[PDB]
């Protein structure tokens, strides 16, 4: 009985180790995520600019 | 002859162990179904990660 427990807690410190490292990933891709996402957003306010420049030169 | 004396031994050992042993078992089975969850987890956690 005190065998099983010494295996049982092996699994659950992997499921930690698992755990840790999937949400540190995620954690990566979030920055890159709110980094382009204002890249774009810069790039839309720009679009939309030249758009009503270019009829009001016109 | 046989059968009785040693049945009734072994009714007696297995109920006297039963009694001890089937909590036991309880502990150990009960502990062996969280193997069984532990690791379908851990699939899971290696897959998505």
């Amino acid at each position: 009985d005190s065998y099983l427990k010494h295996q049982e807690i092996v699994l659950d410190t992997l499921l930690p180790q698992t755990v840790s490292n999937q949400w540190r990933i995620n954690n990566d891709y979030i920055r890159q995520t709110c980094t382009i996402v204002e890249e774009m957003n810069i790039q839309q306010r720009k679009q939309i600019n030249d758009l009503e420049i270019y009829r009001k030169r016109l | 002859t046989s059968m009785k004396i040693q049945f009734k031994t072994a009714m007696p050992p297995t109920e006297v162990l039963l009694e001890s042993i089937q909590s036991k078992v309880e502990s150990i089975e009960q502990l062996q179904r969280k193997l069984q969850h532990v690791q379908p987890l851990e699939q899971q956690n290696n897959e998505m990660c």
